């Protein structure tokens, strides 16, 4: 706002949440703007590799950043993720080959891993209260929904009204503004190793109560990851829908996520996080089961709403529970426990398009949806074990 | 403004017990509350920041918790160096507001005060001033009442009271009450009395004298 | 080592301004905020204001806008607070504190270093020599359990007065009460409890010394 407000105020912890939200929003906007422009060895191999590069590289780089945050601190990885994201945006703006696009996607994956892991660990470290941690984590998770909701129209408007490189140049400018905001809250020039050494990643992966939450997130997000690309193909084949209907059919699934992540961050602590996740998994299963029973565009409005709402419920309930569990049963170091959560998010986006296409070609879209729904419903009862884990 | 209400001004504890100090917010301050400890002859130092985190160097005895708008500082194993003042601040919204401090004190058996009365000295009388002094020493319950009588007059003017902090060796209190009168007024009356009302005895302890002595 | 040093005490006439100093050492002065706070005896702390020595940007409590003015001298790394049109309500202890940032960030979490307070007293009185009076027990009253004595100090304006019994020989049963200000003059009293046989045989003397106005009076308590 006004320079007077900037120069005369106590820097609150809400600035860290704002930084995390902005970084996640810009990351998702960059991820979503590129997709309409990608078509511009075998072409089937090239397209699949280009689609899976970002998620695969982020998945590979998550644990290293998790250990790095403990070794040196959060702000330096946050700033590094910033710099890598800006370089990736510039490379997208000024490239025309295929190898350069692949390199840009890989760099974006590295930067996204850094930003997500470091920011979520930082938020967990500065917000040790369960209720406030849940609230801030829901607010931060709303950034993904905001980005995936704003990206496509922004890219489409800037593509034909100004030029091809205009969306990327504008996004790079927004990134520069984000870094300008970042430079006034952090000190990305000093190494600040944490006081206590966290538990080994192998020890955390042997904890049943962490694996359950990670599997909840993974199985919840895999359904949307496999449904997002497969739905337009089925709609074109069956409903003979037009070009804009393909875009607008999936709009409720993003609006409902945006609503749910913001609203349930508060209600999860009141109603029981285990119960919230259980109900979210059941609702995702039922909605995905009901998706292939629609014959018109109007039949896809309610199931998509349910899918998005319940995925938001699951994410906002099981995001703070990782920090809660590591506090309850392990050492209160959050760098390496949110790497597991990020890997759970990234697995579905990595293996979504390829597996979804293979299964849809093999048995069909309705059978794929039925499989996803049955898997989610069967996994839902496992959340009962998170209501009262044994203490340390 | 946000008023941070700290309920009890003085609290009595024992070495090895557990003590809890409460601070209630007014307009939903969210974990933006800090706790400070001020030793009897030193400047304040922070103990708890962000309402739950313990400052570096603070022992593990001190802990902080929040339940809605209520903030609690708990000392699990009170020691001899934990007797000090504790206060809470909120910085969620300007201006900063501090709760009224809470002082930790030791506990001991009740002791009846020792009452002594002293008439004006000869040197003061030669200067035209008269002062009658009453010392109330060595009583544990801090709450004491004093009352002056001149032939049953119940005077409230000219009474000057001074209170001592808790004794380090004995953990007991003392008080002095001075009645200042002019020489002419002092010479007119005959009997003077100082009486103390305390928890230990329902009947007040009286110490009286006569000018004719 | 971080250190904020303040003046010990200040004496100011009613309706006059005072300038309190807070000298900072052991760190870069222009990088941390400085907070001025007020504590009135028997009451809670009151926040007066913020100042940032770098930008010289201030924050004031709306209750203290007219009374307090915060300035900074960066050449000598000093923070000044000026109080204007002082009244008897302004007699309090003023504290200077420094705000610390969370490690690796610029967010505030606590006031880690405080300076010792400055005791400002607003009185129109002048320096006066104290008057000491020996308090002997009432005539008769020859109790065998114990006998108590005392000396009364009256009429001295400057606060610091030291009272000792036999030049520190007696310190066991000696009770000394805090001075209290009435009619712009302080009053002090102390008592010593000794055995019944000691006082008639062994002399007891109350020693009072006034630093501000050089005066040392030794009074011998004698039976009435
Ligand atoms: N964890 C994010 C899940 C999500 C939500 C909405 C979307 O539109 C989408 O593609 C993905």
């Amino acid at each position: 706002a006004l320079v007077r407000w900037l120069q005369e105020s106590r820097r609150s912890r809400k600035l860290i949440l704002f930084i995390v939200f902005l970084a996640l929003l810009l990351d998702n906007m960059l991820l979503t703007v590129v997709v309409p422009i990608i078509p511009s060895l075998n072409e089937n191999v090239q397209v699949g590799l280009l689609f899976a590069s970002k998620a695969t590289v982020q998945l590979i780089t998550n644990p290293f950043i998790g250990l790095l945050t403990n070794r040196i601190g959060y702000p330096i990885p946050i700033f590094a993720g910033f710099c890598i994201m800006f370089v990736s945006t510039i490379m997208f703006a000024f490239s025309s080959s295929y190898a350069f696009l692949l390199i840009a996607r890989s760099l974006q994956g590295i930067g996204s891993s850094c930003s997500s892991v470091a920011g979520m660990g930082m938020l967990a470290s500065v917000y040790t209260d369960d209720e406030e941690r849940g609230n801030v984590m829901g607010i931060a998770l709303g950034g993904l929904a905001m980005g995936v909701l704003v990206g496509p129209p922004f890219g489409s408007v800037l593509y034909e009204f100004v030029g091809k490189t205009a969306p990327f140049l504008v996004l790079a400018a927004l990134v520069l503004l984000d870094g300008a905001i970042q430079l006034f809250v952090l000190q990305p020039s000093r190494v600040q190793p944490e006081s206590q050494k966290g538990t080994p990643l192998t020890t955390l992966l042997k904890d049943p109560y962490i694996l359950i939450a990670a599997g909840s997130i993974c199985f919840a997000n895999m359904g949307i990851a496999m449904l997002e690309p497969a739905l337009p193909i089925w709609m074109m084949e069956t409903m003979c829908s037009r070009k804009w209907q393909l875009g607008v059919a999936f709009l409720p699934a993003s609006i409902s996520y945006l609503i749910g992540t913001n609203i349930f961050g508060i209600l999860a602590h009141k109603m029981g996080r285990w119960l919230c996740a259980l109900l979210g998994m059941i609702i995702v299963g039922v909605s995905i089961l009901c998706i292939p029973f629609a014959k018109n565009i109007y039949g896809l409005i309610a199931p998509n709403f349910g899918v998005g709402f319940a995925i938001g419920m699951v994410d906002s309930s099981m995001m703070p529970i990782m920090g809660y569990l590591v506090d309850l049963r392990h050492v209160s170091v959050y760098g390496s426990v949110y790497a597991i959560a990020d890997v759970a998010f990234c697995m579905g986006y990595a293996i979504g398009p390829s597996a979804g296409g293979a299964i849809a070609k093999a048995i069909g879209f309705p059978w794929l949806m039925t499989i996803i729904g049955i898997i989610d419903i069967l996994f839902a009862p496992l959340c009962f074990f998170l209501r009262s884990p044994p203490a340390k | 403004d946000i008023v941070m209400t700290q309920s009890q001004k003085f609290m009595s504890t024992s070495v090895g017990d557990r003590v809890s100090i409460t601070c209630k917010a007014s307009q939903n301050v969210g974990t933006d509350v800090s706790w400070y400890q001020q030793k009897p002859g030193k400047s304040p130092k922070p103990l708890i920041y962000w309402a739950s985190n313990r400052f570096t160097g603070v022992p593990d005895r001190f802990t902080g918790s929040r339940s809605g708008t209520d903030f609690t500082l708990t000392i699990s194993n009170v020691q001899s160096e934990d007797l000090a003042d504790y206060f809470c601040e909120q910085y969620s919204s300007y201006p900063l507001t501090f709760g009224a401090g809470t002082k930790l004190e030791l506990k001991r058996a009740d002791a009846a005060p020792t009452v002594s009365i002293f008439p004006p000295s000869s040197e003061q009388l030669t200067s035209g001033g008269a002062s009658v002094v009453c010392f109330l020493n060595n009583f544990y319950p801090k709450d004491i009442n004093v009352k002056w009588k001149i032939d049953g007059s119940e005077r409230q003017n000219g009474v000057l009271n001074s209170w001592t902090d808790q004794d380090s060796k004995d953990s007991t209190y003392s008080m002095s009450s001075t009645l200042t009168l002019t020489k002419d007024e002092y010479e007119r009356h005959n009997s003077y009395t100082c009486e103390a009302t305390h928890k230990t005895s329902t009947s007040p302890i009286v110490k009286s004298f006569n000018r004719n002595e | 080592e971080v250190k904020l040093q303040e003046s010990g005490a200040e004496l100011v006439k009613p309706g006059a301004s005072v300038k309190l100093s807070c000298k900072a050492s052991g760190y870069t002065f222009t990088s941390y905020w400085i907070d001025w706070v007020k504590q009135r005896p028997g009451q809670g702390l009151e926040w007066i204001g913020n100042i940032y020595p770098g930008n010289s940007s201030t924050n004031y409590n709306e209750k203290f806008k007219n009374k307090a003015t915060l300035t900074v001298d960066t050449s000598s790394s000093t923070a000044y607070m000026q109080l204007s049109s002082l009244t008897s309500d302004d007699s309090a202890v003023y504290y200077c504190a420094r705000e610390d940032y969370y490690d690796g960030t610029y967010v505030y979490y606590a006031m880690d270093f405080w300076g010792q307070g400055t005791s400002v007293t607003v009185s129109s009185a002048k320096t006066t020599a104290p008057s000491v009076y020996p308090l002997a027990p009432v005539c008769g009253d020859t109790s065998g359990s114990s006998v108590t004595l005392g000396c009364l100090v009256k009429g001295y304006f400057p606060e610091p007065v030291t009272l000792t019994w036999n030049s520190g020989s007696l310190s066991s049963g000696v009770h000394t009460f805090p001075a209290v200000l009435q009619s712009d003059l302080y009053t002090l009293s102390s008592s010593v409890t000794v055995t019944s046989s000691t006082w008639p045989s062994q002399s007891i003397t109350c020693n009072v010394a006034h630093p501000a106005s050089s005066t040392k009076v030794d009074k011998k308590i004698e039976p009435r």
